[PDB]
């Protein structure tokens, strides 16, 4: 029925993943002590 | 001489003439203690 | 002489047509594999 | 004479108003 | 870096386990435009 | 009627009036710059280019005539001091009459073109209408534009048929108009060669006249004719204008960093000379190279110019001056008249201090003096019941060298910190401040002025430019979108392409 | 028929997400810029050119992170990766302040491709291109302020840095070092800001109290169909309320969309021009007048001179630790201070 | 002199409702300009081109004098569709709402910061 | 106050200049035929 | 394929997730780096 | 209404979970241990916290030279 | 319209508008010139900004 | 020259005012229907 990689599918996961790896790095750093 | 066909009559209605004056005037209430500084 | 930041004006220069070069490579190909259909 | 020129400007712009709001083009329905 | 390992290594295993699971739609898709 | 910010449109299919407006702005122009000539010509004072050039003066139009080789007056004195010169007709006077004159006769053009405007010339031969042929116009001109760009480079600048251009020592002490060669290595794109200015319009010049003869044989491919809009004037006013804010930005750029054309005797030294201290450190070496010497430290000091004290002075920076403080820079802190030698500060023990110096973003700063290695020894204190640093509890004492006050010494404490506070700006002067009841505040020169009026007009004409090449590309729909658009073309899936109703 | 006009249809084909022409620059450039920023905010320090923590990974907070501008001593180099400061090395590259270069030029083409993007749809859809030329005002506002303004002062590290905080301390420098506020092109900027969001809440509030009851619901937004033919609202007595209550109204529904345009547009482009002048320190500082009469005068007293020695304050004050190669030390002694503060 | 001894006392700019008050009037002017382009670029082509534009709507007119359709086409397609009013009234309530809350916000910020409850 | 002395100048001409083009341009659109 | 999942507990289950994740980072301004202590 | 599937099909369909439990978990876990490893300092360049300083010399190690400015980050870091 | 002699001099100077070449004509050769001024204009940035450094090129008043 | 500081502002409002007036009611009537 529907194509599955367009140019939307590009778009949403150059954010998408970005996003997603940097909120695992980030609570990370919620637990580095000085 | 032939007239020019190009001519066209020129406009400024009653509110322009208002609108504008109003710039004008708040310009000068604005910009006129740095002109006399 | 060719000196350090006219190598490094080269590496950009180049780097940039690889750019230009593949983005367009690619779109050049999408656009025929992927045609625009009108009625003849 | 700034006092009198700040005034006079302001005084202009009170004038506007009464002008702007009694002697508009009155909205008319067509 | 042993860590650029560590790190890629769950990117690494998450892009084959969508792959494997629409691999069915992906060459598919890709053969029905031509 | 036609609306107020729109009545010169009347031109746009008049080429005769088009040409007479041109004229007039033309006209305009040129009896503005014989005015401003002859305005400064009435204020400038030409008895000291040492201490008051022209750019303390407030001198805008001077400089460009003295860059291109105009440096005296028919009254006998030129700008770099001399007297007795005759300069011929082309003296500053006989620049302004010209363009006098010139804007006479420009106007005269002009009337005759706006009377005259049905001329068969602007017809097109086939259809009667108005026509202006633009890609060959543009053409012409351009192979015009080029044999003049390339003449200016390798006669005038060259001094081969001309008188050359202003060139100056890097310390900008001795400045003169001279013929120069051009470079034709890659030193020649550096922004400091004079030689690059010359090959630059030899280059340019030749490439104009060749891309002229192109544009005046061979005519536009259709598909940039129609993407372009090549029939509509208003395209031209929209690449015209983007070319022109494009200058503008090179020209305010190149004036606030300094070039070759634009040199700090005719403009002033830059903020960024200040910032280096690169005046300093040139008045450091020198005096050091004399102390080397064997030459006492009063002889060493006496041997600077007071030119080069001069540049190193924050008064003369490009960088303090205010918007509305305007006039030249003599009133702010006054007329120049001597340079009263190099302030030495001493502690009671002694050791030589330095006063901080003021960065030219402060408006004020404090009075705090180091030693050689920057550890602070005295200061004049805001609050006073825990001062450690005072001129009074450290015994500071200070000596001139060189200047009026060479070999003086004072040590009376509200006299050393009124020299402290001078010395923030860099070296002291004695001023004039009564002649033109000067206030004691800084101003920019002629090179901040510049560069500020021209960054802000590019800044203006990129809307210009924006605006005019919108008109070109939607003159189609300039008084509305058309009253049965399709909404088919507007609404989502009905069309493969956005806006191409051959896709369905 | 031809590699361009089958790339044209392409590009122009009605997406999810709109391409075009202008895409080709516009998506790499804003995605850079924005990638950049993220970047920047969430794992480069400010250290090395600032003496600053600006990263979640050091412990900042959305608030205090910025990719912060390079050091003073870097003048105004464009700071390329490949350039001889960095030398291609991407750590340096990062501590040398890189990133602020790379997000504000990336971020400059972005714009330029964001208006090419509104000048391309405009004239596929068949509308004038009013939404690009009113972008031109966000375009000057960012030229000014982040190109013009560090090109007129000494290096970029004057330039603002990209945060939350740090734009905060932008604001109080300007005003400490420029009396920002006193100047009439920032004053006309306030005037068509305050007076544009004035009259985004005036109309949409006029809109939605003169509508007509177009429909039986108490939920009054069913009642609009895009393709209807009428008025959704009563011009007439919208006209007749603002009349009797300000005394001036709206007649002309295309006079009021206007100038809804005109008046924040214009106010953003006279704001840029005070700070083209500020490059140049060219202020709005001082009223000479002001200052003649104060200095004789000391009973003389105006809200203009409490303000200055405000701005003193905050030179003496921040100047150490905000200008760092300038190596400032102030003995305590010499700091402006009214008493006991 | 207000707002500079406000800041110093209250650390203004770092409190949550003065930076929703400056949303609000950034986004009111930004949306002033966005709403004004977009009528503006769609009105219906009444006049010629040495007329103004402004004397093809006449006031009281019953029909619309702008394609709203239009304009949603257009600027759905600037961003994404669904990111664009298609429907008049949910447009304007958000052009009063939007301004109106951050100004309520920036109000409700002077008047607790007027009880020593400060920024960040 | 030591004013600027072109200050009274400058102001009244910037007033007096465009508003007199503006009123010159509003009576001459009034006495045009209606 | 699609609809199988109901679209309400798919926006609350997201929308407890950023709860958790915003949350998380509010522990973080009174722990660790940033915390002042 | 531009021919790509919906996205409430999308999100609402068990295959999109089937995949996105794992890619997103495997994302977030990625970007963790490129912290908890510390290879987020290395490669950014960014100082741990006992590193902004050495133990007895309290100044900013501040670039102060534009062309050598990369071996001066050098010697300050050999300098920890 | 009026004919002067000059006007008839420069006559076939503007007899043209509207004359163009077939299809894209020297469009591709333009486009060639255009990036070599691109790259122009980025060689003389560079330069100025002290990011392109070259052997003999002091890029100040010091060795002009 | 010592001259009267207000002789500028006079000379020019003199000049001014009235030639404002004669263009005023010259150019509206041009402007009336011929
Ligand atoms: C609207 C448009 C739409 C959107 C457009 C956005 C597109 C973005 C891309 C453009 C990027 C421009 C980069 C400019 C970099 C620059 O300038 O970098 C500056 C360099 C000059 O370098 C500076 O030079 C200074 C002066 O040095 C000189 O003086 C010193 C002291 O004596 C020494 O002698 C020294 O050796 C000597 O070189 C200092 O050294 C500074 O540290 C150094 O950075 O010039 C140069 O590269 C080139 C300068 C000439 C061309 C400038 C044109 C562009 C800028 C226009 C605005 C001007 C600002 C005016 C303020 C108002
Ligand atoms: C490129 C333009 C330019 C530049 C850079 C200069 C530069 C200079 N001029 Mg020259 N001059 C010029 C054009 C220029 N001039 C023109 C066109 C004239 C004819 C009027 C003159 C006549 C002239 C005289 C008679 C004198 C100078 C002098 C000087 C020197 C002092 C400048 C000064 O104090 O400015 C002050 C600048 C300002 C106060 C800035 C004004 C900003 C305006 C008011 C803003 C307006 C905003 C607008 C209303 C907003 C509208 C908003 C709306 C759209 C919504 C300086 C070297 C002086 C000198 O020293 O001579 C030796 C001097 O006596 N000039
Ligand atoms: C080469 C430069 C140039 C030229 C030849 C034109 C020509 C034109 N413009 Mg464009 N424009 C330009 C640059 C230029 N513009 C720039 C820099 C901007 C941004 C400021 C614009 C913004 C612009 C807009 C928004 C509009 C035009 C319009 C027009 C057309 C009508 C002009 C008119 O009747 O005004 C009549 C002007 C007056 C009766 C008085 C103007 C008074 C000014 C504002 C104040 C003082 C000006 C002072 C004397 C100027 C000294 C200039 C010097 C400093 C450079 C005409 C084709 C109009 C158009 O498209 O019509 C279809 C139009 O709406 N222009
Ligand atoms: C359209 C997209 C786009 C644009 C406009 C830019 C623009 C820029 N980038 Mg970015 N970048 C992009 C995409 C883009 N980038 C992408 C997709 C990536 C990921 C790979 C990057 C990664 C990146 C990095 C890591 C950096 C930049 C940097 C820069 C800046 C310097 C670039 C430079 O000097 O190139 C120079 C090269 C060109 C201009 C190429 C021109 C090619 C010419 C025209 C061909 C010449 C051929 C000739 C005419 C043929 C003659 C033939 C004849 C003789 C027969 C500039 C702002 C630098 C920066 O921001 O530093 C602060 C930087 O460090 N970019
Ligand atoms: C028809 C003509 C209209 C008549 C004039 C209309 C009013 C003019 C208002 C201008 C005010 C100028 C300053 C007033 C104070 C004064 O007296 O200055 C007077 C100054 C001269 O300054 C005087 O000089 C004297 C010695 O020569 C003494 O030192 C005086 O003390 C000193 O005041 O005149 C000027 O400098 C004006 C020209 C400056 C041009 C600068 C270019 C930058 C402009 C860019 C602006 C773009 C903005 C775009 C926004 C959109
Ligand atoms: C398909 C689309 C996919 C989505 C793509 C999205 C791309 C754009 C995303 C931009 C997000 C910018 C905010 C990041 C904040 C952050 O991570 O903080 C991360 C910080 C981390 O928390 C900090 O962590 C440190 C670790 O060493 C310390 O522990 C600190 O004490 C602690 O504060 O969290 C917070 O500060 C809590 C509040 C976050 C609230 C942000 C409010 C945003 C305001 C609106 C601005 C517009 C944003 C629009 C986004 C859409
Ligand atoms: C080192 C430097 C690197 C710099 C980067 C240079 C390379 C990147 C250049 C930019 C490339 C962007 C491509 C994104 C488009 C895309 O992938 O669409 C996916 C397309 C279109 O699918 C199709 O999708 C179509 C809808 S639509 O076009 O996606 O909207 C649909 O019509 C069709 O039936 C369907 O099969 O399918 C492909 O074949 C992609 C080929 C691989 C790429
Ligand atoms: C606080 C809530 C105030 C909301 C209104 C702001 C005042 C604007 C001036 C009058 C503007 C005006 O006249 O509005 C009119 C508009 C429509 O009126 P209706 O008559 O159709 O509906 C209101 C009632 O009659 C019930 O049907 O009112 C609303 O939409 C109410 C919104 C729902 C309220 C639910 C709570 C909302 C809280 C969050 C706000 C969301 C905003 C979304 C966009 C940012
Ligand atoms: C953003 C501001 C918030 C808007 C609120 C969302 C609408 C909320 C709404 O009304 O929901 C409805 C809308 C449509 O959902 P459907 O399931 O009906 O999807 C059908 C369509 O996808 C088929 O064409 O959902 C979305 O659009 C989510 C898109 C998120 C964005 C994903 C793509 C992002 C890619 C980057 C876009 C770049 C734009 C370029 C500009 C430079
Ligand atoms: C006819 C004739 C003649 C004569 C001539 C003449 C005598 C001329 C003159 C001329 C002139 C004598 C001219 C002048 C001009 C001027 C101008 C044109 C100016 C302008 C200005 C402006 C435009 C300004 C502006 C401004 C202001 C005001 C303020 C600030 C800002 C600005 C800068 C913007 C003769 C015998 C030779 C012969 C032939 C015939
Ligand atoms: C720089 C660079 C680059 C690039 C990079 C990139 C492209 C990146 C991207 C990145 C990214 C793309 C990232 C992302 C991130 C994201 C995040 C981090 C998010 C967060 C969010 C949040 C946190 C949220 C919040 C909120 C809001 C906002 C509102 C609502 C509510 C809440 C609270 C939820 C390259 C390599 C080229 C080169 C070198 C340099
Ligand atoms: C005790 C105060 C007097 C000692 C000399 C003061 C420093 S020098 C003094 O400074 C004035 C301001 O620039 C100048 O106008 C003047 O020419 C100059 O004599
Ligand atoms: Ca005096
Ligand atoms: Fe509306
Ligand atoms: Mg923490």
């Amino acid at each position: 029925s529907y194509p599955i990689f367009t140019v939307r599918w590009v778009a949403v996961h150059t954010l998408a993943v970005p996003t997603i790896f940097f909120l695992g790095a980030i609570a990370a750093m919620q637990f580095i002590q000085r | 001489m032939e007239p020019n066909p190009n001519r066209q009559p020129v406009e400024l209605n009653r509110t322009s003439l208002y609108l504008g004056l109003l710039l004008i005037l708040v310009l000068a209430l604005l910009f006129s203690s740095y002109f006399f500084n | 002489t060719i000196t350090p930041s006219l190598k490094g004006f080269f590496i950009g220069l180049l780097s940039g047509a690889v750019v230009l070069g593949l983005t367009f490579a690619v779109l050049i190909a999408i656009s025929q594999i992927d045609k625009v259909q009108r009625s003849l | 004479m700034e006092t009198i020129t700040y005034v006079f400007i302001f005084a202009c712009i009170i004038a506007l108003f009464f002008f702007a709001i009694f002697f508009r083009e009155p909205p008319r329905i067509t | 870096d042993w860590r650029v390992l560590v790190v890629l290594l769950p990117v690494l295993l998450a892009a084959g386990w969508a792959v494997r699971n629409i691999l069915p739609y992906a060459v598919k898709q890709v053969q029905k435009l031509l | 009627g036609l609306p107020w910010y729109r009545v010169h449109t009347v031109l746009i299919n008049d080429p005769g009036r088009l040409i007479a407006a041109h004229l007039m702005h033309t006209a305009l122009v040129a009896g503005w710059a014989g005015s401003m000539a002859l305005y400064e010509l009435a204020t400038f004072d030409p008895s000291d280019p040492v201490l008051n050039p022209m750019w303390r003066q407030g001198m805008f139009v001077l400089p460009f005539m003295a860059r291109l080789g105009v440096t005296g007056s028919w009254s006998g004195w030129s700008i770099t001091g001399e007297t007795g010169i005759d300069p011929g007709f082309w003296s500053f006077e006989g620049v302004a009459l010209a363009h006098i004159v010139l804007s006479g006769l420009l106007f005269l053009a002009a009337c005759w073109h706006w009377v005259y405007w049905d001329l068969e010339l602007f017809r097109d031969p086939r259809t009667g209408e108005p026509a202006l042929d633009l890609p060959k116009m543009f053409g012409i001109h351009l192979f015009l534009a080029g044999l003049l760009c390339f003449g200016f480079g390798a006669f005038h600048l060259t001094g081969l048929f001309g008188p050359g251009m202003w060139v100056s020592d890097p310390y900008g002490l001795t400045g003169s108009v001279q013929p120069v060669a051009p470079e034709w290595g890659p030193d020649g794109f550096n922004p400091y060669n004079p030689g690059g200015v010359v090959a630059h319009h030899i280059a340019a010049g030749i490439v104009g006249i060749i891309a002229g003869l192109f544009h005046i044989l061979v005519r536009p491919p259709q598909r940039l004719y129609k993407a372009l809009r090549m029939g509509n004037i208003e395209t031209v006013l929209s690449s015209s204008i983007a070319a022109v804010f494009f200058a503008a930005f090179v020209v305010a750029g190149t004036m606030w960093y300094g070039s070759a054309t634009t040199p700090i005797e005719l403009f002033g030294p830059t903020r960024y000379q200040w910032d280096s201290s690169y005046f300093q450190q040139e008045i450091n070496r020198r005096v050091q190279a004399s102390l080397a010497s064997g030459a006492t430290l009063e002889e060493a000091w006496s041997a600077i110019p007071e030119k080069l004290a001069f540049y190193d002075y924050i008064g003369n920076n490009p960088a303090k001056g205010g918007l509305f403080r305007t006039g030249p820079m003599n009133k702010g802190d006054g007329i120049a008249q001597a340079w009263k030698g190099h302030a030495v500060f001493r502690n009671k023990e002694g050791e030589e201090l330095f006063v901080r110096r003021m960065p030219a973003f402060f408006e004020s700063f404090p009075v705090i003096l180091t030693d050689k290695n920057g550890v602070v020894k005295a200061d004049i204190p805001f609050r006073r019941a825990e001062s450690k640093y005072s001129f009074e509890q450290q015994g500071v004492t200070v000596s001139f060298y060189g200047g009026e006050l060479n070999g003086q010494t004072f040590t009376d404490p509200p006299t050393v910190k009124s020299y402290a506070r001078k010395a923030i700006f860099g070296e002291i002067f004695e001023f004039d401040t009564e002649t033109l009841n000067s206030d004691g505040i800084f101003r920019t020169s002629p090179r901040g002025w510049f560069t500020f009026a021209h960054a802000v007009f590019a800044l203006l004409f990129f809307f210009g430019h924006i605006w005019h090449g919108a008109r070109t590309l939607f003159r189609d729909v300039f008084s509305g979108i058309d009253p049965e658009l399709s909404p088919e073309q507007v609404e989502w899936g009905f069309y493969q392409k956005v806006g191409d109703v051959t896709t369905r | 028929r031809g590699w361009f006009d089958i790339l044209d249809d392409w590009l122009k084909r009605d997406r999810f997400v709109f391409v075009g022409w202008s895409g080709i620059l516009l998506f790499p450039c804003a995605y850079l810029a924005l990638g950049g920023w993220l970047t920047g905010t969430t794992f480069v320090t400010s250290w090395y050119t600032h003496g600053l923590a600006s990263s979640y990974l050091e412990g900042c907070n959305f608030l205090t992170v910025a990719v912060s501008t390079p050091a003073n001593s870097m003048g105004h180099s464009l700071l390329l990766l490949w350039g001889p400061e960095a030398q291609g090395d991407f750590t340096r590259w990062c501590q040398l302040g890189g990133l602020w270069t790379f997000i504000a030029l990336h971020g400059a083409f972005g714009l330029i491709g964001f208006m090419l993007r509104q000048f391309e749809i405009a004239r596929l859809v068949g509308v004038r291109p009013y939404n690009a030329i009113a972008f031109s005002a966000p375009i000057a506002v960012f030229v000014s302020v982040f190109l013009i303004y560090p090109l007129g002062q000494s290096s970029w590290f004057f330039a603002p840095s990209f945060g939350v905080a740090a734009i905060f301390r932008f604001l109080l420098f300007f005003q400490g070092f420029h009396n920002w506020t006193l100047n009439p092109f920032h004053m006309m900027g306030v005037a068509g800001v305050l007076g544009g969001a004035l009259l985004c809440a005036i109309h949409g509030a006029t809109v939605e109290n003169t509508l007509f009851q177009d429909g039986e619901g108490a939920s009054t937004f069913r009642a609009f169909n895009p393709t209807q033919a009428e008025e959704t609202y009563s011009m007439v007595t919208a006209n007749r309320f603002w009349s009797q209550i300000f005394g001036i109204a709206f007649s002309n529904k295309r006079w009021l969309h206007f100038f809804m345009l005109f008046v924040p547009v214009t106010g953003l482009w006279m704001s840029a021009i005070g700070v083209v002048g500020l490059a140049l320190n060219l202020r709005s500082y001082d009223f000479i007048s002001q200052e003649i009469r104060a200095a004789e005068d000391p009973e003389f007293e105006t809200f203009y001179t409490k303000n200055l020695l405000l701005n003193e304050g905050i030179r003496a004050w921040m100047a150490p630790q905000d200008q760092p190669h300038e190596n400032f030390v102030f003995p305590e002694e010499v700091l402006p201070r009214g008493n006991a503060l | 002199n207000f707002m500079l001894v406000f800041q110093a006392e209250h650390n203004i700019l770092m409190h949550p409702f003065h930076q929703l008050g400056v949303a609000g009037v950034f986004g009111g002017a930004l949306f002033s300009a966005m709403h004004g382009s977009l009528v503006t670029s769609s009105l219906i082509r009444e006049t010629t081109e040495t007329e103004s534009a402004n004397y093809g709507y006449k006031f009281g007119q019953e029909e619309e004098t702008y394609n709203i359709v239009a304009a949603h086409g257009y600027f759905g397609r600037l961003i994404f569709q669904y990111a664009s009013f298609n429907n008049s009234r949910a447009l304007h309530f958000f052009l009063a709402a939007w301004p109106v809350i951050g100004i309520w916000f920036t109000a409700l910020g002077i008047s607790t910061m007027a009880f020593n409850l400060n920024g960040f | 106050m030591e004013v600027n002395q072109l200050g009274l100048i400058a102001t009244a001409l910037f007033v007096l200049v465009p508003s007199v083009f503006l009123i010159i341009l509003y009576v001459q659109t009034e006495s045009q035929q209606k | 394929e699609g609809g199988r999942i109901p679209l309400w507990i798919v926006a609350t289950v997201a929308g407890m997730g950023v709860i958790v994740i915003v949350g998380l980072f509010f522990y973080g301004a009174y722990a660790g780096l940033g915390s002042s202590l | 209404t531009t021919g790509e599937r919906p996205f409430s099909d999308i999100i609402t369909s068990v295959r999109y979970w089937v995949i996105h439990s794992i890619t997103i978990p495997a994302l977030f876990i990625a970007g963790w241990l490129f912290v908890s490893t510390g290879l987020a300092y290395d490669v950014f360049g960014t100082p741990r916290p006992d590193s902004y300083y050495a133990q007895e010399q309290r100044s900013i190690p501040l670039v102060t030279d534009r062309f050598e400015a990369k071996q001066q980050v050098e010697t300050f870091l050999e300098q920890l | 319209a009026r004919r002067t002699w000059l006007g008839d001099i420069l006559r076939p100077l503007n007899s043209e508008y509207g004359k163009v070449a077939p299809g894209w004509g020297t469009t591709p050769l333009m486009a060639v010139f255009m990036g070599l001024f691109l790259v122009f204009l980025l060689i003389i940035l560079e330069i100025y900004n002290s990011t392109l450094i070259l052997d003999g090129v002091n890029v100040s008043w010091k060795a002009l």
